[PDB]
C-alpha cells in the first residue's frame, strides 16, 4: 500500500526511508570522525612551519662586519 | 604574509625580490660550503618517467613510493610510510628554500646597515 | 595490452548500441529506459577494467584505429587518447549518468516522449565521451559541438514553451562565441604547427603560444560559463531536472575546464595564459556566488553553485595546478549531481514547486532527500573528509602558497565563504523551519529508483574523494608546508560564511520590513548583466539587420 | 487579398490618411506613419515600439504565443519583438542605473585584478632548485654542448 | 503524484478554507452564500478570499475573473473549468 | 558499396607505400629524407649578373 | 605487419610482475578470462579465414613509374614532354607529402611511447621532422592552388638566386 | 474516491506564533482573520522542527557511537 | 487599459488589483507565513485607512502615489506561480496539446483501435454542424449595426440550441494531456 | 480505471515511411553485406608481391581488395 | 521623495506610473470604446471563420499579408534619394568595407614585409 | 534466456573489437601506440632477463 496523500497535516512515513536516512547520516558522521581520528593533518597541518627569525646567523652565514 | 606588507607598504630595497635571487654568492658567509647531493640517478628518474617538476633533489623517495604503489595493487593503503617519507623530504627541501630566503633577507639587512653605518661614519 | 584497448572501444560501441536499437524499432518498447540504464551500468563495469589496469601500471595509450582523411600533411585518423584524464573521467561520467537515468525513470515517468528523452541523453553521453577521449582537435570539435547541440535539444525539451526555446538558443549563442576561440586555436595550430593532434602540439612545444591559449580561454569561457559568457548556465535550468543534473552541472559544463586541463603543457610554459585564467576564474567564482546569495529558485541557486565551482576550477588551472582541477571535476560530479537530484525530488514531490519561498518543513517529511541534500551541501562547502575536501581545500592550499594574483586569491576566499552562505540558505529555506507549500500534501519519495539513484551518488559523495585521491599518482608536488593561519584558511572562511548566513537567516524571523538595498537589487537582478546585454546586443543587431542591411542597401541602392 | 488592402505611398492628404486608417483597421487618431524621409516604410503605422512580452498574458489571444490578435495591425519589427527575442519591458531598477552599476563593477574588478597583478603575493622561500645543471638534458638541451654549471649548495 | 480533483473535493476544500475565516460564520455559510450581500464582506475581503484560493490550490486566478467570483459555487465552477474535473 | 571499394581513389595508398619504399632507400644509404631542391641544381642555368 | 626501419620501434622493456601485497589483483583473473573467452574463439575464426586465404593465393603489385624527363629539359610550350614532366612532378609531390606524414607519425608515436621523458628521448625524431619540414617548405610552399612544375622551378630558381647572392655578399 | 478531510474545529491558533501575531495586532487595534487557515503549518507533526545545527547533527549520535565502537575495536585488535 | 469586456479599469478595480499585487509582492518580500500575516493585516489597515474616501480625484492621486509606493517597494523577482505566466512550469505542456481536428487525419487502422471513441466523435461533429447555422443566424440578428461593441457573446436562448462560438472552447485540449 | 484518451497526430504515415525506408535499405543491404563477408572470408585479401621479370601486370592487378580489382577491371 | 522610474528605449514605463492611464475624461471614454469596438468587430470576424466547420484551411489575416508585403515589396517604390538616404547608405554601405579593407591590407603588408625580411616564424608552416 | 544481455551487447562486441584490433589495427604501423611501462630500480626485464640495479644508498634523514 502506497503513501496516501494527506491534507494540512504530516504525511505518512515509511519505517524503511527513516532508518535509511538515519543510517546514512550516521555513515557521514562516522566517516568524518574516522578520517579525522586517523589523519588529523589534512585539516590542521602536516609539518611544523618554522619561524625564520629563530634561525642563527652561523647556519645562515651572516658574518658581522 | 607579513613580508608582503614589509615589501609593499615598507621598502623593497631591503626585502629580497622573488624573481631573481640569490643576489649574493653561495660562499659569502659560508666557509667550505658543500653542494646538494642527488640520490636518484639521472637515468633512474629517466626510466621512472617522472615529471620535470618532480625531478628535484629528493625524487628518490618518490621513486621508492611509486614502486611501492605499483607493487601493492590493489591494496592502495599499504604504502603510507613511503608517501610520508617523500612528503617529509619535500618539506625539508621547502625548509632549505626558507633558509635561502632568510639568508638573502639578512644579507640585505647587512648591506642596509652597512650603508647606514657608512652614512653615519663618513 | 589487448584487454585495455579492447574494453576501451567496447565501452563506446556499447553506448552506441541502444541508439541503433531505438532507430531500428517497430514494436513498442519493453522498457527502453531500463535497457539504456542497464547498458550504461554495463558500460561503467566495462570501463572499470582499463581504469584499474591504469592504476596498476600507469598504462596510457592511443588508438588511432581508422584512417579518415589526409589533407596533404594532416592525417586525420579516428584516434582515442587513453590517458589519466580519460581513465578518471569515463567511470565517473558513466556512474553519474547511470544514477541520473535511474532518477529519470521516476522523475520523467509522466512524459510520453520518455524514449526520445533517454535517446537524447544517451546521444549526449556519446558526444561527451567523444569529447574527453579525442586525440586531435577535430574529433574534440565533433564532441564539442555534439554536447552543444544536445544541450540545445535538452534545454528545449518542452519545445512549446517560449522560455525553453529562448534559453536553448541563448546557450547555443554563447557556446558558438566560445567556438570562435576554439576554431582560432585550431587555425593557429594548423598554420604554425601543422597539426591538430595533441602529440605533435606537445612535442613541438611552441613558445609564442599566447594567441592559441587566448582562443582556448575564450572556448572555455563559452563552454564552462565563465564571466562574459556565463548567463546561459542559469538560463539553462528551464530544461528538465535530470538534464540540469547530468549535463549542466557535472558533465557538459566541465568541458571548457577539461579543454584547458587537456592543454596543460602549453599553459605551464605561458605565464600570461595562467594569469588570464586566474583573473577570469576569480571573477566568475566571485560573481556567480554573489548572485547565488539572493535567488529563490532552487535550480538557479544550484546552477550558480556549479558555475562558481567552474570558476574555482579555472582558478586552480590558473595557478598551474591542472591535476587538482581535474580531481575537483571528478569530485564535483558526485555531490552536484546529487544536489540537483534531491532538489528535483523536492520539486516533483511538491507538485512542480521550485521556488524556495514556498518550501520548508522537509526535514521529517522527506528524510532521505534531506540527508542527501545536507551531505551534498557539506561536500560542496568543504566539510572535513567528505569528497569535496579532497580537492577544493587542496586548491586553497595551493592558492595561498603560490606566486599568485593577490586579489584573485581574496575573491577566491570570498567565493569560498559564499558557497557556505548559499548552501545553508538552501538548507534553511527548503529543509528547516515551518512549511510554506500549499495544503494538499502529496509528499512521497518511496520509489527504489529514486532512493537507489540518490544512494549510489551518496556513496560516491562520501567515499569517492578518498578512493580516487588515494588511487591517482602524483603529477605535481603537493605544497604541504605553510603557517597555521594559512593551513586553516579555507575551513575558517567556510565556517565564517556559515555563521554570517545563519545570522542573516535569523534576521528573517524578525517582524521588520526593510526597503531593498542596492546590493540586493544588484545581486538579485544578476549583476544587471542578463538585463542589459540580452536587450541591447539583439537590438543593435536586428535593427541593423533590417534598416541598413535589408532595406537600405540590399533592396534599394545595390 | 487585393490591392486596396495592400500598403501604398506616404499619406499626404488627410482623406488618404483616413482611407489608410480604415485599410489598416485602426483609429485615425492613433494612425501615424513613419516620417517621409524616403526610407521606404510607406504608409505603414508607426506602432509605439512595445515588445509582445509586455502584453496581457491572461487575455484571450488569437495568437497566444505571439500575444497578438487577428486583423490587428502588427508592429513593423514584429519578428524582432517576439518573446524569443528583444524585450522592452519595465525593470525594477532604472536603465542608466543598471548601466552605471554594471560598468563600475566590471571596470573596478578589472582595475583590482590589475592592482593585484602589479603587486603579487608569494611565499618566504627561495627558488625551487633542480639538480643536473637545472635539468639541462631533461629540458631539451643538446647532448653535444655543455652549459654553465648550475650548482646548488646545502643550507 | 498529482491527485485528481473532484467537485466534492474542490467544494469541500473551498468551504474548508472559508470556515477558517474569522469574518464568515461557519453556520450561515452555504454553497451559494454571496460574499458582499449574504455574508456581508468587502471587496477587499473578496480579493483576500480569491488569494486564499490561490494559496489553497497552487495556481493563480487572474484579476478579470477574481473581480467576479461572488460565491463559493462560482469558485468551484471556475476551478472545474481550469482543472477539467469529472473526466 | 561502390565508393567504399574504389580502387585507390587518386593514388593515396600507393603514395604512402611508395614513400615507405623511398624513406627505406634513404635512411639506409645515409641520404637526407628530402632535398631542399625539387630538381637537380646542376642542370639549371641561372641568369648571370 | 610492416617495415621496422621506416617505422622504427625501440626494443621494449617491460618490468616483471612483482607482487608485494597478499591481496590478489583482479587483472590477472580478467586477463585469463579474456585469454579463454575472447582470444581463443577469435583466433580460431581467424585460422579458418586464413586457411581460406591459402585456398586461393593471388597477388597484387606496387606500381612503378620510370623516370621521364623533368621540366628543366623540356622545351618551352611543348606539351607532350612537359605533360610527362608535370605528371612526374605531381607523383613526386604526393609522395613527398606521404614522406612528411611518415615523419609526423614517427614523432607522435615517439612522444606517446616516451611519455613524460618525450622531450629528452625524442630529439632525433624532432630533428628529422625539422629537416623534412624545412625541405618540404623549400620545395613546395607558397606555390598556390594552381601549382605546377613551372611554379616549383621558378621558386627553386628564385631561391638559388638568393643563395648565390648570399654567397657573393659573404666574400 | 473520497479523501476524508479532517476537522476545521481543531485548528486553533493558541500555543502558536499566530498567538503572538494576534497579540501584537490587537496591541494597536488589529485583528487577524486568516490565522486558523495558517494554523496547520505550526502544529501537529510539522511542529518542533530542528534548527540548522540540529539538521547538521542528524545521525551524529549513532555515528559517534559506531565511531567509538570501531576505535575500541582497533585498539583491542592492535594488541 | 487592455481588457476583453471593459475598455478600461474602474477605480474600484484599480484599487483591488493594486492591493492584490501589493500583497503578492509583499509575500515575496516577507517569506515566512506568520510574519507575512502580521504585515498583511498591517497593510490591510493601511488600505482600509482611506477606504472611505469620497473624492475621486483625491482617491486618484492617493492611488497614484500608492502605485509609486508599490513600485518603490517591489520585489525584483516576485513569487510567480509555476503555471502562471512567468512561472517555471508555465505553458510547459503546450507541446502536448494537439488540436482535435488531427484525429480526422488518422488512418482507419488506428481509428478502428478506438471504435467507441470515434463512433461518438461522429455525433459530436454532427451536433456541431447542425448547431452552426442556427447560432450564426442567432448572432446576426442580435449584433448591433457596426459590429458587436464588446467581445462578450450571448448565450443559448432557445431550448435545444447551443451557445454560439462554442466548439473550440468545449473541445479544447486538457491542461495535462 | 478512468483511462483518458490522448489526442495526437497520425503516427501511421511516419512509421510506415520508416518501415519502408528500413525495408528498402535492407533489401539490398543484407545481400551486399553477406556477399562482402563471403568475399573477405573465402576469396579474401590479396598479398603484396614484387613484380616478376618479364611479367607485366594488368592495371587491375595493382589493387588489394577483390571488389576493388573487379571495379578497376570492369568499369575503369 | 521617491526615486522616479526612468523610461528607456529598452525599458518602457509601466502602465501604472503613466499619468495618461488615469484619464477620466469622456473623450478618453470615446477613444477606448472605439478601440474596444474595432477589436470586438475584428474578433467576431475572425472567430466566425475560425469556428466554421465548412472551412478547412487557413483563416487568412490581411494584416499579416499586409505586414509581409510592407517588409518585402514596399521598400523600393517609396524611396526618394535625398541627403539622409544617401548619407546613411554611404555610412553603413561603403564604411565598414573600407574599414576592413585598410585593416586587412595593413596586416598583410606587415606580414609580407616580415616574410621577405626573414622575420616571421614560418618554420612548421607547410599547410596553407 | 536470463543473461542474453551480456552475450549480445558485450561478448559478441568484445569478439568483434578484438578481431578488429588484433588483425587490422595493430597489423598497421603506429596505430595503437602505447606508452612504455615505468621502469624502477630493482626491476627485472622480461624481454631480456636483465635485473635493473637499485638506487644509491640513502643519506637517511630520520
Ligand atoms: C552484419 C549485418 C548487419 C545487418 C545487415 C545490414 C547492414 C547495413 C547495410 C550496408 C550496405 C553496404 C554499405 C557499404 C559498406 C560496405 C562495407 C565496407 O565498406 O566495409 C568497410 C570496412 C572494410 O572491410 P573490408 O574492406 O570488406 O575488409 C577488410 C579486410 O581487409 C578484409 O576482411 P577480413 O578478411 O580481414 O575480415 C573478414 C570478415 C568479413 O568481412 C566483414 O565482415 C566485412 C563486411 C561488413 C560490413 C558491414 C557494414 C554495415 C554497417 C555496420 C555497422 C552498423 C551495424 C548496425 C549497428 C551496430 C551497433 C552500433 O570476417 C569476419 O567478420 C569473421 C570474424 C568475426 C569476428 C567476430 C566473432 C569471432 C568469434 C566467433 C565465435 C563463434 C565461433 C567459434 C568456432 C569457430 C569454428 C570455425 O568493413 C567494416 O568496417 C566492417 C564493419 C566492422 C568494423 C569494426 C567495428 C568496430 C569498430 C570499433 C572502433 C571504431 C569505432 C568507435 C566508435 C566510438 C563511439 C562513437
Ligand atoms: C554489429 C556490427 C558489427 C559487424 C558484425 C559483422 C562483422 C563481424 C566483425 C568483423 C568486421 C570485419 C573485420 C574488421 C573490419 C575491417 C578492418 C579494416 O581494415 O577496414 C578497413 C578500414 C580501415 O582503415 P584503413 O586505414 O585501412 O584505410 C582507410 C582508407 N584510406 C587509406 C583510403 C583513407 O576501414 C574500417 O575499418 C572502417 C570502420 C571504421 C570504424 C569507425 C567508423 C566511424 C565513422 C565516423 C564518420 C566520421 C568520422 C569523423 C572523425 C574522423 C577522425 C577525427
Ligand atoms: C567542521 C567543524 C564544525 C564545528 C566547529 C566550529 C563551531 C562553530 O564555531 O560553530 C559556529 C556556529 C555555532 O554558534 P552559534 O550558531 O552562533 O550559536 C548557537 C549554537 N547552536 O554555527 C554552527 O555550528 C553551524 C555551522 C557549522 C559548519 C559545519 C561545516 C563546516
Ligand atoms: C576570456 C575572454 C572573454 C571576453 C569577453 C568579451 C567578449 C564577449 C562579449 C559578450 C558577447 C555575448 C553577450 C551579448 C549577446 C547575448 C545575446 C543573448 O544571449 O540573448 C539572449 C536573449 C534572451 O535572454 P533573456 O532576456 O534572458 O531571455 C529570457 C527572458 N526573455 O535572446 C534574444 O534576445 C534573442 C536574440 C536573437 C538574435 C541575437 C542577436 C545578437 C547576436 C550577438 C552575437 C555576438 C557575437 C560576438 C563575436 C565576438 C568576436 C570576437
Ligand atoms: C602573508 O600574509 C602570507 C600569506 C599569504 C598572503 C596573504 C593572504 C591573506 C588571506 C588568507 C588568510 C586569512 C585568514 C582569515
Amino acid at each position: 500500500a502506497h503513501i496516501e496523500p494527506r491534507y494540512r497535516q504530516f504525511p505518512q512515513l515509511t519505517r524503511s526511508q527513516v532508518i535509511q536516512a538515519e543510517f546514512f547520516s550516521a555513515t557521514m558522521w562516522f566517516w568524518i570522525l574516522w578520517r579525522f581520528w586517523h589523519d588529523s593533518d589534512a585539516v590542521l597541518g602536516h609539518f611544523p612551519y618554522p619561524d625564520p627569525s629563530q634561525w642563527t646567523d652561523e647556519e645562515l652565514g651572516i658574518p658581522p662586519d | 604574509g607579513a613580508h608582503l606588507a614589509r615589501r609593499y607598504l615598507g621598502d623593497a630595497s631591503v626585502e629580497p625580490e622573488p624573481l631573481r635571487m640569490p643576489t649574493f654568492p653561495p660562499d659569502y658567509g659560508f666557509p667550505e660550503r658543500k653542494e646538494r647531493e642527488m640520490v636518484a640517478t639521472q637515468q633512474e628518474m629517466n626510466d621512472a618517467q617522472l615529471v620535470l617538476q618532480q625531478r628535484d633533489y629528493c625524487a628518490h623517495y618518490l621513486i621508492r613510493f611509486l614502486k611501492c604503489k605499483r607493487d601493492s595493487f590493489p591494496n592502495f593503503l599499504a604504502c603510507k610510510h613511503e608517501q610520508h617519507d617523500w612528503d617529509y623530504c619535500e618539506h625539508l627541501d621547502y625548509v632549505k628554500r626558507m633558509k635561502e630566503f632568510e639568508r638573502e633577507r639578512r644579507l640585505l639587512q647587512r648591506k642596509k646597515r652597512r650603508e647606514q653605518r657608512e652614512a653615519d661614519m663618513a | 595490452m589487448n584487454l585495455f584497448s579492447s574494453l576501451t572501444l567496447v565501452t563506446l560501441i556499447l553506448l552506441t548500441m541502444p541508439i541503433a536499437a531505438i532507430n531500428f524499432n517497430t514494436h513498442k518498447f519493453t522498457n527502453y529506459p531500463l535497457y539504456v540504464k542497464t547498458t550504461i551500468s554495463c558500460a561503467f563495469i566495462t570501463s572499470m577494467i582499463p581504469t584499474m589496469m591504469f592504476i596498476h601500471t600507469g598504462q596510457e595509450m592511443i588508438i588511432s584505429n581508422w584512417h579518415w582523411l589526409t589533407i596533404q600533411t594532416l592525417k586525420l585518423s579516428l584516434s582515442f587518447k587513453m590517458d589519466f584524464f580519460s581513465m578518471m573521467f569515463v567511470p565517473v561520467a558513466l556512474f553519474v549518468t547511470w544514477s541520473i537515468m535511474e532518477f529519470s525513470m521516476w522523475y520523467m515517468h509522466s512524459d510520453p516522449n520518455i524514449n526520445q528523452f533517454f535517446k537524447y541523453l544517451l546521444l549526449f553521453l556519446i558526444t561527451m565521451l567523444i569529447l574527453v577521449t579525442a586525440n586531435n582537435l577535430f574529433q574534440l570539435f565533433i564532441g564539442w559541438e555534439g554536447v552543444g547541440i544536445m544541450s540545445f535539444l535538452l534545454i528545449g525539451w518542452w519545445y512549446g514553451r517560449t522560455d525553453a526555446n529562448t534559453a536553448a538558443l541563448q546557450a547555443i549563442l554563447y557556446n558558438r562565441i566560445g567556438d570562435i576561440g576554439f576554431i582560432l586555436a585550431m587555425a593557429w595550430f594548423l598554420i604554425n604547427l601543422n597539426t591538430w593532434d595533441l602529440q605533435q602540439i606537445f612535442m613541438l612545444n611552441p613558445n609564442d603560444s599566447n594567441l592559441p591559449l587566448m582562443g582556448l580561454i575564450l572556448a572555455a569561457t563559452g563552454k564552462s560559463a565563465q564571466f562574459g559568457l556565463h548567463p546561459w548556465l542559469p538560463s539553462a535550468m528551464e530544461g528538465p531536472t535530470p538534464v540540469s543534473a547530468l549535463l549542466h552541472s557535472s558533465t557538459m559544463v566541465v568541458a571548457g575546464i577539461f579543454l584547458l586541463i587537456r592543454f596543460y603543457p602549453l599553459t605551464e610554459n605561458n605565464k600570461f595564459g595562467q594569469s588570464i585564467m586566474l583573473c577570469l576564474g576569480a571573477m566568475t567564482t566571485l560573481f556567480t556566488a554573489m548572485c547565488a546569495l539572493t535567488q529563490n529558485d532552487i535550480k538557479k541557486i544550484i546552477a550558480f553553485s556549479t558555475s562558481s565551482q567552474l570558476g574555482l576550477m579555472m582558478v586552480t588551472i590558473g595557478i598551474n595546478q591542472p591535476h587538482l582541477a581535474f580531481l575537483h571535476i571528478c569530485t564535483h560530479a558526485f555531490f552536484k549531481a546529487m544536489l540537483f537530484m534531491c532538489s528535483g525530488s523536492i520539486i516533483h514531490s511538491l507538485n512542480d514547486e521550485q521556488d524556495i519561498r514556498k518550501m520548508g518543513g522537509l526535514f521529517k517529511a522527506m528524510p532521505f532527500t534531506t540527508t542527501a541534500l545536507i551531505i551534498g551541501s557539506l561536500a560542496l562547502t568543504g566539510m572535513p573528509f567528505l569528497t569535496g575536501f579532497y580537492s577544493k581545500d587542496l586548491i586553497i592550499e595551493s592558492a595561498n602558497t603560490s606566486y599568485t594574483n593577490a586579489w584573485a586569491l581574496l575573491m577566491t576566499l570570498v567565493a569560498t565563504s559564499f558557497t557556505a552562505i548559499y548552501s545553508t540558505r538552501i538548507i534553511f529555506f527548503a529543509l528547516l523551519g515551518q512549511p510554506r507549500f500549499p495544503t494538499l500534501i502529496n509528499i512521497n519519495e518511496n520509489n527504489p529508483f529514486l532512493i537507489n539513484s540518490i544512494k549510489r551518488l551518496l556513496i560516491g559523495s562520501l567515499f569517492a574523494g578518498f578512493i580516487i585521491s588515494n588511487n591517482i599518482p602524483p603529477m605535481t608536488i603537493p605544497q604541504m608546508t605553510m603557517p597555521h593561519y594559512l593551513k586553516m584558511t579555507a575551513l575558517t572562511v567556510t565556517i565564517l560564511g556559515f555563521i554570517l548566513a545563519l545570522e542573516i537567516s535569523n534576521t528573517t524571523h524578525y517582524l521588520k520590513f526593510n526597503y531593498p538595498s542596492n546590493t540586493f537589487k544588484f545581486s538579485n537582478l544578476l549583476g544587471y548583466y542578463p538585463t542589459i546585454m540580452h536587450r541591447l546586443t539583439p537590438y543593435m543587431n536586428l535593427t541593423m539587420s533590417q534598416k541598413s542591411a535589408s532595406s537600405l542597401l540590399d533592396l534599394i541602392w545595390l | 487579398i487585393t490591392k486596396d488592402m495592400l500598403p501604398g505611398p506616404y499619406p499626404k492628404t488627410p482623406e488618404e490618411r483616413a482611407a489608410a486608417a480604415k485599410k489598416y483597421n485602426m483609429r485615425v487618431e492613433d494612425y501615424e506613419p513613419y516620417p517621409d524621409d524616403g526610407m521606404g516604410y510607406g504608409d505603414y503605422p508607426k506602432l509605439p515600439d512595445r515588445s509582445q512580452q509586455e502584453r496581457d498574458p491572461w487575455y484571450d489571444w488569437d495568437h497566444p504565443d505571439l500575444r497578438l490578435n487577428w486583423g490587428e495591425p502588427m508592429h513593423w519589427d514584429l519578428d524582432m519583438y517576439i518573446r524569443n527575442r528583444v524585450d522592452t519591458s519595465p525593470t525594477p531598477v532604472n536603465w542608466n542605473l543598471m548601466c552605471k552599476h554594471l560598468f563600475g563593477f566590471v571596470a573596478f574588478m578589472l582595475f583590482m585584478f590589475w592592482v593585484g597583478e602589479t603587486y603579487p603575493t608569494y611565499q618566504p622561500v627561495g627558488p625551487k632548485q633542480y639538480p643536473y645543471n637545472n635539468l639541462y638534458l631533461e629540458r631539451g638541451g643538446d647532448p653535444n654542448k655543455e652549459p654553465e654549471p648550475v650548482v646548488h649548495y646545502e643550507i | 503524484d498529482a491527485p485528481p480533483l473532484t467537485l466534492e473535493g474542490i467544494k469541500d476544500r473551498v468551504l474548508y478554507v472559508l470556515k477558517l475565516y474569522d469574518k464568515i460564520d461557519p453556520e450561515k455559510l452555504s454553497v451559494n452564500s454571496h460574499f458582499m450581500k449574504d455574508l456581508g464582506l468587502d471587496s477587499l475581503d473578496q480579493v483576500e478570499i480569491i488569494m486564499a484560493m490561490e494559496d489553497e490550490f497552487g495556481f493563480e486566478i487572474p484579476d478579470i475573473d477574481a473581480e467576479k467570483l461572488m460565491c463559493p459555487q462560482e469558485i468551484v465552477d471556475y476551478i472545474a473549468d481550469k482543472k477539467d474535473v469529472y473526466e | 558499396t561502390f565508393v567504399a571499394y574504389l580502387p585507390d581513389y587518386r593514388m593515396q595508398e600507393w603514395a604512402r607505400r611508395e614513400a615507405e619504399r623511398l624513406v627505406k632507400y634513404r635512411e639506409a644509404h645515409g641520404l637526407p629524407l628530402m632535398e631542399s631542391n625539387c630538381f637537380d641544381p646542376s642542370k639549371i642555368q641561372l641568369p648571370e649578373d | 605487419s610492416w617495415d621496422k626501419d621506416v617505422y622504427p620501434e625501440p626494443p621494449r622493456r617491460t618490468p616483471a610482475p612483482s607482487p608485494q601485497t597478499s591481496l590478489p589483483n583482479p587483472i590477472t583473473y580478467l586477463t585469463k578470462a579474456f585469454d579463454l573467452l575472447v582470444d581463443r574463439p577469435v583466433t580460431l575464426v581467424r585460422e579458418f579465414i586464413e586457411r581460406q586465404h591459402a585456398k586461393n593465393k593471388y597477388y597484387y603489385y606496387h606500381r612503378e613509374f620510370r623516370r621521364v624527363p623533368d621540366i628543366t629539359e623540356c622545351h618551352e610550350k611543348d606539351v607532350l614532354c612537359m605533360f610527362e614532366a608535370e605528371m612526374q612532378w605531381k607523383r613526386d609531390y604526393k609522395v613527398d607529402q606521404e614522406i612528411v606524414n611518415i615523419i609526423q607519425e614517427r614523432l607522435k608515436a615517439c612522444q606517446q611511447r616516451e611519455g613524460e621523458s618525450h622531450r629528452q628521448n625524442c630529439a632525433k625524431e624532432l630533428q628529422q621532422f625539422t629537416q623534412v619540414v624545412k625541405a618540404y617548405q623549400d620545395r613546395y610552399h607558397d606555390l598556390g592552388a594552381h601549382y605546377s612544375a613551372r611554379k616549383c622551378l621558378a621558386k627553386q630558381k628564385q631561391r638559388m638566386l638568393a643563395e648565390r647572392k648570399a654567397t657573393k655578399e659573404a666574400a | 474516491s473520497k479523501m476524508e478531510l479532517p476537522d476545521y474545529k481543531q485548528w486553533k491558533i493558541e500555543g502558536t506564533p499566530l498567538e503572538t501575531v494576534q497579540e501584537k495586532l490587537a496591541a494597536r487595534g488589529l485583528r487577524d482573520p486568516w490565522g486558523r487557515n495558517e494554523a496547520w503549518r505550526y502544529m501537529g507533526g510539522f511542529a518542533n522542527n530542528v534548527s540548522f545545527v540540529g539538521a547538521l547533527l542528524k545521525g551524529f549520535k549513532w555515528g559517534f557511537a559506531a565511531f567509538v565502537v570501531a576505535v575500541g575495536a582497533e585498539y583491542y585488535l592492535e594488541s | 487599459a487592455f481588457l476583453p469586456s471593459a475598455a478600461y479599469l474602474t477605480h474600484q478595480q484599480k484599487v483591488l488589483q493594486l492591493y492584490k499585487r501589493a500583497l503578492r509582492h509583499l509575500e515575496s518580500r516577507c517569506v515566512h507565513r506568520d510574519k507575512y500575516r502580521y504585515f498583511a493585516c498591517l497593510l490591510r489597515a493601511r488600505f482600509d485607512e482611506h477606504k472611505n474616501e469620497k473624492d475621486m480625484v483625491k482617491a486618484t492621486q492617493l492611488l497614484r502615489e500608492a502605485e509609486k509606493e508599490f513600485w518603490h517597494g517591489q520585489h525584483p523577482q516576485p513569487y510567480i506561480f509555476p503555471e502562471s505566466p512567468g512561472g517555471t512550469s508555465y505553458e510547459r505542456y503546450e507541446c502536448y496539446k494537439v488540436p482535435e481536428w488531427c484525429l480526422d487525419d488518422w488512418h482507419p487502422s488506428e481509428k478502428a483501435m478506438y471504435p467507441d471513441y470515434f463512433a461518438k466523435r461522429e455525433q459530436w461533429k454532427k451536433l456541431r454542424r447542425e448547431s452552426w447555422e442556427r447560432e450564426v443566424k442567432q448572432l446576426q440578428e442580435e449584433t448591433p449595426v457596426g459590429g458587436p461593441r464588446t467581445e462578450a457573446l450571448p448565450p443559448a436562448r432557445k431550448q435545444g440550441d447551443l451557445p454560439p462560438l462554442w466548439w473550440h472552447i468545449v473541445t479544447r485540449p486538457r491542461e495535462r494531456p | 480505471g478512468k483511462r483518458l484518451f490522448i489526442i495526437k497526430p497520425s503516427g501511421f504515415y511516419d512509421k510506415r515511411f520508416l518501415k519502408l525506408l528500413r525495408f528498402y535499405i535492407l533489401l539490398t543491404g543484407i545481400p551486399v553485406v553477406i556477399g562482402i563477408t563471403l568475399i573477405n572470408v573465402f576469396i579474401g585479401e590479396a598479398e603484396l608481391a614484387e613484380i616478376p621479370e618479364g611479367y607485366v601486370p594488368e592495371h587491375w592487378e595493382y589493387f588489394k581488395h577483390p571488389i576493388s580489382r573487379w571495379i578497376a577491371r570492369t568499369f575503369f | 521623495s521617491f526615486p522616479k522610474y526612468e523610461p528607456s528605449r529598452l525599458a518602457s514605463l509601466p502602465t501604472t506610473l503613466d499619468p495618461a492611464e488615469y484619464d477620466i475624461s469622456s473623450e478618453t471614454r470615446k477613444a477606448q470604446a472605439e478601440r474596444l469596438a474595432i477589436r470586438s468587430r475584428l474578433k467576431r470576424e475572425y472567430q466566425l471563420q475560425y469556428n466554421d466547420p465548412s472551412r478547412r484551411g487557413v483563416v487568412e489575416d490581411p494584416a499579416l499579408i499586409r505586414w509581409t508585403c510592407a517588409r518585402s515589396a514596399n521598400v523600393y517604390p517609396n524611396f526618394r534619394p535625398n541627403t539622409k538616404t544617401s548619407l546613411l547608405g554611404a555610412l553603413f554601405g561603403i564604411g565598414p568595407l573600407i574599414f576592413w579593407y585598410y585593416v586587412f591590407k595593413t596586416d598583410r603588408d606587415r606580414k609580407e614585409k616580415l616574410i621577405q625580411e626573414g622575420k616571421l616564424d614560418r618554420t612548421f608552416n607547410i599547410s596553407y | 534466456r536470463h543473461s542474453i544481455f551480456a552475450f549480445t551487447h558485450v561478448l559478441i562486441p568484445v569478439w568483434i573489437i578484438h578481431y578488429y584490433l588484433k588483425y587490422h589495427v595493430t597489423t598497421k604501423p603506429y596505430t595503437i601506440v602505447e606508452k612504455k611501462p615505468r621502469i624502477f630500480p630493482g626491476d627485472t626485464i622480461l624481454e631480456t632477463g636483465e635485473v635493473i640495479p637499485p638506487m644509491k644508498e640513502f643519506p637517511d634523514q630520520h
